[PDB]
């Protein structure tokens, strides 16, 4: 199973002795998830009254 | 010749694998088809020269 070189293997971006760290680095494009968006739908259903500024 | 013949074969399969483990192989399998003639069919019908001529 085990290849002859499994206990001597140069491992880069591992971190300490045995090499089994993980100090990677992350990719990232740029997404962004959030909340989803809505519209109000009741605007004309009512009789309307303003009283701004009297 | 009196026999046809064809072959046939059989397929593979996949696995998975880490750092530092060797490969697995695997055997493929085959066999082969034979079909002979045999018998013949026929139809018959004899008539006599008195009769023939009546």
């Amino acid at each position: 199973s085990d290849t002859p070189y499994k206990a001597d293997l140069s491992r880069v971006h591992w971190a300490g002795s045995n090499s089994d760290v993980d100090i990677h680095l992350e990719i990232f494009e740029g997404d962004v998830d959030s909340g989803f968006m809505y519209n109000s739908f009741f605007r004309g259903n009512s009789s309307y009254v303003s009283v701004q500024d009297q | 010749s009196n026999q046809a013949r064809i072959d046939r074969m059989n397929t593979v399969t996949i696995k998975g694998r880490t750092p530092g483990q060797k490969l697995d192989r695997e055997s493929v399998k085959n066999d082969k088809l034979v079909i002979t003639v045999d018998t013949v069919t026929y139809a018959s019908t004899v008539m006599d020269w008195q009769d023939d001529w009546t």
